[PDB]
């Protein structure tokens, strides 16, 4: 009953699902997590950064797209570079023709385009990346979500990847709050949601945390290392 | 060149002179220029002789195609099209100038055609550089529904015209006339040109030309 | 032989060992799923097309439920079969119609049309890559030498002209009806009746119709249609 | 203007090229090379157009050499000049003509020696001798004057010197030098330049 | 879009099947004949022609390619269909270049080289026909088969289709050289009677002849005189 | 004028059961007589000539683009090719080139493999073909000669007379052309044999 | 398309290429076709399997191609095969004759011809073609000679071979029998009925049941014949002659 | 089946299995409806939501394709966003070639014939949903087409697709659409929307309402949100 | 060449010389430049003859399909446009001055403009052609708002007289058409037909 229809992203089950698909959604499911809220004036972005070996430095996971947008990713790095490449190039085609930001919401719609394509032509295959998308434009601040399927999401606040569910619960248990939090207020709430995804014994430290923020008078930055200090303290003990 | 066309009462009569010329040389004194479309329809040619004959050849073989897949006899309206469309995709520079007769299920129908693809379907027709001696015979003397004989001579009539006011045209008269029951390829149908008769005897003999080498190869 | 299989022959248009083309042959039971006939005749002064017209549900807007077409203003068109295949291959009947005349001057006709038709479905039974389209259309038209005019071409890409014909489910029994008669409007429309055991409203058929005196297809309004049903009701 | 010359006797072929390379009033070079070793028993001596000369000739070259080592023998002087113009006729009407005058020089085991002519437009001519450039025009009534088919190469190279000579008195342009070789069985033999 | 890789292969005995298979697909079909005379050649073939609805008129399997060279085939018709239009496409490519008819082997071995590729080209089957191509030219008849392989053969006479076998020995009996056009088609419909079943009509028949004339299908009631006799 | 840079001079002409066709020897370029021994006239069958005047390169490539279409149809075939049908490959080969020509304007001289019935033919240099029953002239010097056939040719010539005509008629065109001359090379085609002759010719 | 590729064009795990293998024994069932070289000439003689009945002989050969003015083949295989393989051997001959100017020599066209056959193996997804060919040539560089190509894009030259049914027995009979540096046509030529005689276990060897052809040098040009029935007739007749004389 | 890999394979009873896959994937997603009446056209979509952390808004399942066009649709939404891109570039090139607004016909018979495309190949997949598409002018009066998984593409006096097809179907046969107004229907469209919601199976929808009508001036607009609000409220308390 | 168009209520009046010219040879004192495009939609052509018959041909394909697909009548505005599309994307390639008038259910009567470089515009009354130039006066002098058929056929049979006097590449006959819901009526103009204004010889 599954064998014959899991290889091909042009096969669909008997069931109506696409089993390329699903399998493409486990890479995001693994990768590390992160999470993204926002209030009326800014979007943030927070990550946990995985070091292989205690000698290596933590792989990036929050990438500057343009003034006005970052992206957070988890799944395939060479995925997400070739659609953060593809963001960053759409950002600039619209600067150079319209001569201001692309906005936020057109191009979200441009990823789901672009990812739907390989989903339906034998031999492609999805996108083995899930983004989460930082952005401020005429609308106000934005945390959208994209997924292997090309699907994509607008949110109040999100958390994919390993352990993601303890995040989410977290955020749908205090999002009434996010709307009217100041920046430190919102990271911080951001950061405990990040938090419940870790190990009992585990902590979040200048090491592992990386924290992007935009908003209506800050372009879109990325804090990491020491930069983060100021932020994790804060921060109520567990 | 001289070339012309006629509808008369029961068919198509065209015409052609037999001269071309390179520059102002006379190349051949017997020249063809009535061209086969298919059994049905004929096609006199002007202009840029290789074009003439490339392009008559090439729609003659598309038609043929053409009916051997309908089964049926073509149509004077297709070769017009098909003339048409090709002459005007290369903009004058296929320098075919086309007078198109024939007869199919609707009747005779006559066209002239010119290099960068225009058509116009009318009772008579003439082209080349000959091509207004013979349309002042024409303006003078058409009718229509004129008898087969009487179009005939109508075209010769316009065709000699050509011949002896153009310095471009010479020779003889070549018809073709088509009808619903016969087609009558006339080449020549008259002869009004004939070289003078040689007053002075030449015969030069054997060993008159001096010759340096000789190889002979024998054969089969 | 008798039904043998060998590697793929049951999935592409490969031949089988007895050579045959099993996804053509699957291609002609795609054309009875729609679970309707169809059926055609000519006479001498016209050519008549009937199918059912099934509305089970009332929630369709009943006037685009049609399985007739307008291929040019001189031929019409039954399809029978899968029913996105069929306006797919209308669609391609109407572009050789128009491309025909444009490039030759005079209206394409009938069993040219046809045969086109026939020759594009014929590629697909020899190419592995797309599968035959389950459907079967039958064209009408006036031919200016040979009068009315019936063709029918199918997946395997055959073709031919017919005095009467008939697709899809019932074609087998109507060809039998036919065949026993043959040896226009009513024979159609009492064909289909008889085949099917139904004696039609007027809005369960359609009926189109080319004639040596208007040779531009016409679909037949219900009130004409009921007009052809009442006069055979009274035998 | 370069000069290309070529002398044809029995069992030998004689060619010498002027050694100037020049630009606008200068010469730029008073040792240049207008020959090019296709093969141990073949020259091809090649003028014209800048880039166009030195490109054409070392394809050649590079082909001719080639096909030695894909067949293990090498191309006859005849079917060298055929591939030669060949190339050159095919470029003639592309985007890429090569605008080069040239005399092939050889030696056949089987055929003996052999001097053709091309001209930028690739015709093809066998002759018994043969020159190319302005000095030609000056030049070639000498070697109709002289020559015969029988001519010993010791001969030959006294009929070159005649031809030489008269672009020293008549010519307009300064060639001071010539490069001169001979071809024959035992392959391709530098002589001395000759020098006023 | 097309499948790039061949669809018939070498299995490990060395046969490639599909051919093989193709073959069985013309086994199959309806009978045809082709008898080359001293004077000319005769096609014939048998329709497999059920119901009276059909128009005989409407579809033709004995084909003109030329004014001089016809054809007739067995096994599937619309494959037929495709080579007919190659074949047509083919000999006036050659006229066009030569102001020549396209001799009858040349035909021959260009529409056998187009049946060739479709046993090697990628994603598609053989055509399942073999073919009879009649010609007339250099002041003589020639009469060639080709098959779904590619392959082409000169006869005398032949038989292909259903009860081909049969049909060959009978034409073996009963051929001889300097025998006749009109005596050719009379043997050539007692040919297909052998293998007929259910009464031969001008219908279900089709003929034609090739001779210095050139080639043409033979009328409803020229077949049906032909048929008084038999 | 591009067909007068390297000059030149064919033609053939028709006799009883033979043909012959002529060329002059010079290759020149402008002024220059290069050498005189240049070949013009190339054999495409035992008994089928065909002659090329106008540029020098194209004379070649045409001659030897012409041998390789025929060698395959040969081969192909089966047959020698008949004139009429190296006529139409002539013309289909220089028509291909419409929009940018091969400058040569052939003429074709042969009898037919089969039946030996003479045919002579030239081409214009995008194909268009000329057939007649008398003779044809290709090349710088066209005039000239079409004022000597016209004079001199007479029907049915026997292969002596036909020789002597043609000879003569080239001889005394080309000597008032500075571009053509330095010799002039006859072949007359026969059933049974070909003979080729160079004739004692002015070489200014 | 992943699912329905043969995968005509990789290796087996035992470095074979199975489709080459697999036409290899297309090629050993095909008719017997030998090629024997002389001091004075070349042969060909090939076993017809046009076997006779109502066929109509109307070309020079069955299974014999000329390729050029010096060069001729036979085939053992799929024909419609080799006829695609003897068209574009003419077509590189001819290449070869416009680019230089003299005729190719026998071995450049060989290898020509086997480097399509090579690429057929390696890149492309296809069939190969299933043919063997023995090629017979003069030309200048080596004179008369000899080659065999099969459908790897492997070839050899040879002074003696045999492809097709029953080569095996064949060579072996060639190589007791061939004299290295003696043998004239005339011998060349009895030889080829003997090696055929005991070949073909189809029925006592008869002339409509062999193709012969000679490749022979006359005054400067290469001479290419078909031997007519007549001749062929008469080296059967001398073979059994010479077979009751052995007694 | 073996038989059910490709969509260029028939199965031995002549379906394309690949192609009613599709279908049961626009079978598994939640309902939209169509409804036509005497002056416009009203979509409506049970739009589940599966976290309260989305926008309300999110996943939007009705597009504009043209100012005069809407488009409603079910099954999988990347799928179906593509198909709204098509459907809004056969609409612009249609103005651009021929200038003038698209007949909402023709655009369902191209669109669909697009769909149709990808149903014969092993090349590609069929589009995993079924859409509607809306329209109202003057001259052509309210159309409402429906196009699904195979390119089979018919008008309708009202439509669902979706899980929950035949019971809303059941309930739109009971309204005389014919005789009412857009702002009539859009209330029964709601009260439909909460009769098939399974309240039990699935807690938490939105409803989505857009509309094209007279009252639009032939403009494809969402239904605004006072009068969704009172639809809501009729569709609640209709329902007890 | 004159060619002209004119609006009435109900439908269209279209109008042409029959004259084609190469330099000043008169190879066609007969032609018919108004061309149907549709049942009830034509084109009057003016300029190049091999340009217009191309295009009109072209366009009458692509209208012809639009409409059996669509099962309905072309709108008049459609065909306009279509010839705009093809005149304006090969301005360069193109000398082209058409004008496009007819009938359809949805606006009635229509004139269009599409002149050399392809652009379109509706106008009550439509001239071109090398013809236009003299009766631009006379037009605007004339021309009156609530025109019937009668009179509007008069005014096109007059305007065109007038041109064709004056223009030496116009004349011939005058070839009108009539276009309304109830089809097309033609007619042609010869010899004393043509409306006939006096040379103003002297006192
Ligand atoms: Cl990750
Ligand atoms: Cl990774
Ligand atoms: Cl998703
Ligand atoms: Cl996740
Ligand atoms: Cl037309
Ligand atoms: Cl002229
Ligand atoms: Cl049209
Ligand atoms: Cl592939
Ligand atoms: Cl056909
Ligand atoms: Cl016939
Ligand atoms: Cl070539
Ligand atoms: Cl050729
Ligand atoms: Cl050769
Ligand atoms: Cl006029
Ligand atoms: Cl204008
Ligand atoms: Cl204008
Ligand atoms: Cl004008
Ligand atoms: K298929
Ligand atoms: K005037
Ligand atoms: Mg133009
Ligand atoms: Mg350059
Ligand atoms: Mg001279
Ligand atoms: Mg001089």
């Amino acid at each position: 009953f599954r064998n014959q229809y899991d290889n091909d992203v042009t096969v669909w089950s008997p069931q109506g699902r696409i089993h390329q698909i699903e399998y493409a959604m486990e890479a995001v499911k693994q990768g590390s997590a992160t999470v993204g809220l926002k209030s009326k004036t800014h979007a943030v972005l927070v990550a946990l950064k995985r070091a292989q070996s205690e000698l290596a430095a933590h792989q990036k996971k929050i990438l500057h797209v343009d003034n006005h947008i970052g992206i957070s990713i988890a799944g395939l790095t060479a995925d997400a570079r070739l659609l953060c490449n593809f963001m960053r190039q759409e950002c600039l085609d619209s600067r150079f023709v319209f001569d201001r930001p692309l906005p936020v919401s057109r191009l979200v719609s441009l990823i789901g385009s672009k990812t739907q394509i390989p989903t339906q032509r034998y031999g492609r295959r999805p996108y083995g990346v899930g983004l989460l998308i930082a952005g401020y434009d005429d609308m106000g601040p934005h945390i959208f979500q994209t997924c292997p399927s090309a699907n994509y999401f607008d949110c109040r606040a999100m958390s994919i990847g390993a352990r993601s569910q303890s995040a989410r619960t977290y955020l749908e248990r205090h999002m009434s709050e996010f709307m009217e939090c100041n920046l430190n207020e919102l990271v911080k709430h951001g950061l405990r949601a990040l938090r419940e995804t870790l190990p009992a014994e585990q902590d979040l430290t200048t090491k592992n945390v990386s924290i992007g923020i935009v908003g209506k008078d800050l372009e879109f930055t990325i804090y990491d290392d020491d930069d983060v200090s100021p932020f994790l303290e804060g921060l109520e003990e567990r | 060149t001289t070339i012309a066309g006629v509808v008369y009462k029961d068919g198509i009569v065209l015409g052609a002179d037999t001269r071309a010329t390179e520059g102002m040389v006379v190349a051949d004194k017997n020249c063809s220029k009535i061209h086969f479309i298919s059994p049905n329809i004929y096609c006199c040619g002007a202009g840029t002789a290789a074009d003439t004959d490339m392009t008559t050849q090439l729609i003659s073989s598309n038609l043929e195609l053409h009916s051997l897949s309908t089964g049926r006899l073509p149509r004077v309206v297709t070769a017009n099209r098909m003339l048409k469309q090709m002459l005007f995709r290369y903009q004058g520079y296929i320098g075919a100038a086309l007078v198109l007769g024939g007869v199919d299920v609707t009747g005779p129908h006559l066209y002239s055609i010119y290099p960068h693809g225009s058509t116009d379907k009318l009772p008579y027709v003439t082209m080349g550089s000959g091509s207004l001696a013979a349309m002042a015979v024409f303006e003078d003397k058409f009718r229509p529904d004129m008898e087969e004989e009487e179009a005939k001579n109508l075209v010769s009539e316009a065709i000699a015209a050509g011949i002896f006011n153009d310095l471009g045209s010479g020779s003889n008269i070549d018809l073709c006339v088509i009808s619903k029951n016969k087609l009558d390829f006339l080449r020549p149908y008259t002869v009004p040109n004939k070289k003078g008769t040689r007053l002075g005897r030449y015969r030069c003999e054997k060993g008159t030309t001096a010759v340096l080498t000789e190889k002979i190869t024998p054969l089969e | 032989s008798r039904g043998s299989s060998a590697g793929f022959d049951r999935h592409i248009t490969i031949f089988s060992p007895e050579g045959r083309l099993y996804q053509v042959e699957y291609a002609f039971k795609a054309i009875n799923q729609g679970g309707l006939t169809s059926v055609a005749v000519r006479g001498k002064d016209c050519a008549v097309i009937v199918t059912q017209k099934k509305v089970p549900d009332k929630l369709l807007d009943s006037s685009t439920v049609t399985h007739l077409f307008k291929i040019t203003e001189n031929i019409g068109c039954v399809m029978t079969g899968m029913t996105a295949d069929s306006r797919s291959q209308v669609q391609r009947a109407r572009y050789e119609a128009a491309n025909w005349k444009y490039k030759y001057g005079y209206e394409i006709p009938v069993d040219m049309l046809c045969k086109r038709i026939a020759d594009i479905s014929q590629v697909y039974t020899q190419n592995a890559e797309m599968r035959p389209l389950g459907c079967c259309m039958i064209l009408i038209g006036i031919d200016e030498e040979q009068g009315p005019q019936v063709y029918k071409c199918d997946p395997a890409g055959y073709y031919c002209g017919f005095k009467a014909t008939a697709a899809g489910v019932k074609q087998t029994e109507s060809t039998s009806f036919l065949e026993k008669k043959v040896k226009t409007v009513e024979t159609a429309i009492t064909c289909l009746s008889t085949v099917l055991s139904i004696d039609f409203k007027p809005s369960e058929i359609e009926v189109g119709v080319v004639t040596v005196e208007n040779p531009k297809f016409r679909i037949l309004t219900e009130a004409e249609i009921d007009a052809h049903l009442v006069a055979l009701a009274e035998r | 203007m370069e000069y290309l010359i070529g002398i044809q006797g029995p069992d030998y072929v004689l060619v010498a090229s002027d050694r100037v390379a020049a630009s606008n009033i200068v010469q730029m070079k008073d040792d240049h090379d207008k020959m090019f070793k296709m093969s141990e028993k073949i020259l091809l001596l090649c003028v014209g157009e800048a880039g166009d000369t030195v490109q054409f000739a070392e394809y050649i070259q590079k082909n001719v050499q080639l096909y030695k080592m894909r067949n293990g023998y090498e191309l006859s002087p005849t079917a060298a000049a055929n591939f030669t113009r060949r190339n050159l006729a095919d470029c003639l009407r592309s985007r890429t003509p090569y605008h080069v005058n040239l005399l092939l020089a050889g030696y056949d085991e089987h055929e003996g020696p052999a001097l053709y002519y091309m001209d930028y437009l690739a015709a093809l001519a066998k002759a018994p001798f043969a020159a190319h450039g302005y000095g030609a025009f000056l030049t070639l009534s000498i070697l109709d004057r002289y020559y015969t088919p029988t001519i010993s190469r010791e001969r030959a190279v006294e009929l070159l010197r005649k031809c030489l000579e008269e672009l020293q008195k008549r010519f307009i342009l300064n060639l001071p030098t010539f490069s001169v070789r001979i071809i024959d069985k035992n392959g391709i033999h530098d002589l001395d330049n000759i020098s006023f | 879009r097309g499948y790039s890789f061949s669809l018939t292969t070498f299995s490990p005995s060395g046969k490639l099947v599909q051919i093989e298979y193709a073959l069985a697909a013309v086994a199959g079909g309806a009978p045809s004949v082709g008898i080359k005379a001293a004077n000319g050649v005769v096609l014939a073939t048998e329709k497999k022609q059920k119901s009276i609805l059909y128009d005989e008129r409407s579809v033709h399997k004995v084909e003109p390619i030329t004014k001089h060279i016809g054809l007739v085939y067995s096994g599937m018709g619309p494959d037929y269909r495709v080579l007919v239009h190659r074949a047509r496409k083919l000999a006036q490519q050659y006229y066009l270049v030569y102001q020549e008819p396209i001799p009858t082997a040349q035909l021959v071995q260009r529409v056998a080289s187009v049946m060739q590729e479709y046993t090697q080209s990628g994603g598609v089957r053989p055509f399942g026909v073999s073919l009879l191509i009649c010609g007339w030219n250099e002041g003589r008849p020639y009469l060639f088969q080709s098959d779904p392989s590619g392959a082409y053969f000169a006869w005398k006479a032949t038989a292909m289709g259903k009860n081909y076998v049969n049909g060959k020995t009978f034409l073996e009996k009963r051929y001889n050289e300097d025998l006749e056009l009109e005596d050719a088609i009379h043997t050539a419909i007692l040919t297909l009677k052998e293998s007929f079943e259910g009464q031969m009509t001008e219908d279900n028949i089709e003929v034609g002849i090739c001779n210095e004339a050139g080639f043409r299908r033979l009328t409803p009631t020229e077949v049906k005189d032909y048929l008084a006799a038999i | 004028s591009i067909m007068s840079y390297n000059g030149g001079a064919v033609m053939a002409m028709k006799g009883k059961n033979c043909v012959a066709i002529a060329a002059d020897r010079r290759f020149g370029i402008q002024a220059q007589m290069v050498t005189t021994d240049f070949q013009k006239i190339f054999p495409m069958g035992d008994r089928l000539y065909i002659g090329l005047a106008g540029l020098a390169t194209d004379v070649q490539t045409v001659a030897q683009r012409l041998k390789f279409r025929l060698n395959l149809y040969e081969l192909k075939e089966g047959r020698q090719i008949k004139p009429y049908t190296l006529m139409s490959m002539v013309a289909n080969l220089l028509y291909e080139k419409r929009f940018g020509p091969y400058y040569t304007e052939p003429v074709i001289a042969g009898l037919d493999p089969k039946t030996f019935k003479p045919f002579i033919c030239s081409l214009d240099l995008i194909g268009c073909p000329m057939v007649t029953d008398d003779f044809v002239v290709s090349g710088t010097c066209a005039e000239q000669m079409y004022g000597m056939c016209e004079s001199l040719w007479e029907p049915n010539m026997d292969p002596d007379h036909l020789f002597e005509t043609i000879s003569q008629a080239m001889l005394n065109a080309v000597d008032r052309d500075a571009v053509s001359g330095m010799g002039v090379i006859v072949h007359i085609i026969e059933k049974d044999k070909i003979t080729t002759r160079t004739l004692k010719a002015r070489m200014d | 398309s992943r699912r329905y590729d043969s995968r005509t064009t990789i290796f087996s795990p035992e470095g074979r290429l199975y489709q080459v293998e697999y036409a290899m024994e297309a090629i050993g069932h095909a008719g017997t076709c030998l090629g024997i070289l002389a001091n004075d000439g070349v042969l060909l003689a090939a076993e017809r399997r046009n076997i006779h009945k109502l066929l109509d002989e109307v070309f020079f050969s069955e299974k014999i191609y000329k390729l050029n003015e010096d060069m001729a083949c036979s085939v053992a295989g799929i024909t419609s095969d080799a006829n695609v393989l003897t068209n574009e051997l003419r077509l590189i001959a001819q290449r070869y004759l416009l680019q230089y100017q003299e005729p190719i020599p026998c071995e450049q066209l060989v290898t020509a011809l086997c480097d399509i056959k090579q690429a057929y193996t390696q890149f492309g997804g296809k069939r190969p073609f299933g043919v063997s060919l023995l090629y017979i040539g003069w030309d200048k560089h080596y004179g008369f000679q000899l080659y065999q190509s099969d459908p790897s894009g492997n070839y050899g030259g040879w002074k003696a071979t045999c492809i097709g049914n029953n080569s095996a027995a064949a060579v072996s009979m060639l190589k007791q029998d061939y004299k290295e540096g003696e043998m004239t046509l005339k011998s060349a030529l009895a030889l080829a009925i003997k090696v055929l005689n005991k070949t073909m276990d189809v029925s006592k060897l008869s002339a409509e049941k062999v193709e012969i052809a000679t490749l022979t040098r006359e005054n400067g040009k290469t001479v290419i014949r078909v031997l007519k029935q007549k001749e062929v007739e008469q080296l059967i007749k001398k073979h059994e002659e010479e077979e009751a004389k052995a007694e | 089946t073996g038989y059910d890999l490709s969509a260029s394979t028939f199965s031995p009873d002549g379906r394309v299995f690949q192609v009613e896959y599709a279908m049961k994937a626009v079978e598994n997603s939640s309902t939209a409806i169509g409804i036509r009446c005497k002056d416009g056209v009203v979509f409506g979509v049970e739009k589940l939501v599966l976290s309260k952390l989305y926008e309300e808004g999110s996943n939007k399942r009705l597009f504009n394709v043209d100012r005069h066009v809407g488009m409603a649709v079910a099954g999988l939404l990347a799928d179906a966003r593509s198909l709204a891109d098509i459907a809004r570039e056969e609409a612009s090139n249609f103005r651009s070639n021929f200038g003038y607004n698209i007949p909402l016909k023709h655009l369902a018979d191209r669109v669909a014939m697009y769909v149709h495309a990808y149903t014969l190949y092993s090349a590609v997949r069929p589009f995993g949903c079924s859409f509607m598409l809306g329209s109202y002018s003057v001259n052509d009066g309210a159309q409402l087409y429906m196009i699904d998984p195979s390119g089979v593409s018919y008008g309708y006096w009202g439509c669902a697709i979706g899980k929950a097809r035949q019971a809303a179907k059941t309930e739109i046969e009971k309204l005389q659409m014919k005789e009412m107004t857009c702002r009539d229907i859009v209330k029964e469209v709601a009260k439909i929307i909460y009769i098939v919601h399974d309240e039990v199976k699935d807690k938490a929808f939105e409803l989505e309402l857009s509309w094209v009508g007279e009252l639009t001036n032939g403009r494809h607009e969402i239904v605004p949100k006072d009068i969704r609000e009172e639809a809501e409220k009729y569709a609640k308390e209709s329902l007890k | 060449t004159t060619i002209m168009a004119v609006q009435f209520d109900g439908g269209v009046v279209l109008g042409a010389d029959s004259r084609t010219t190469t330099g000043s040879y008169i190879a066609n004192r007969v032609t018919d430049k108004l061309t149907p495009i549709h049942d009830r939609i034509f084109c009057c052509r003016s300029g190049s003859a091999a340009d217009t018959q191309a295009v009109a041909d072209a366009v009458t394909y692509q209208l012809g399909f639009h409409s059996i697909e669509l099962n309905e009548p072309p709108l008049v505005h459609t065909a306009a446009s279509l010839f705009k599309e093809m005149c304006y994307r090969y301005r360069e390639d193109l000398m082209a001055g058409i004008i496009i008038a007819g009938w359809d259910p949805q606006e009635g009567g229509q004139v269009y403009s599409v002149p050399m470089g392809g652009m379109m515009v509706r106008q009550s009354f439509a001239i071109g052609g090398s013809g236009s130039s003299y009766i631009y006066g006379y037009v605007d002098a004339t021309y009156r708002e609530g025109m019937t058929k009668e009179e509007c056929l008069q005014f096109t049979a007059n305007a065109l007289a007038l041109a064709m006097e004056r223009d030496g590449s116009s004349g011939g006959v005058i070839r009108l058409a009539a276009i309304a819901e109830s089809g097309v009526e033609r007619q042609v103009l010869l010899g004393d037909q043509i409306p006939k204004f006096a040379v103003a010889t002297l006192p």
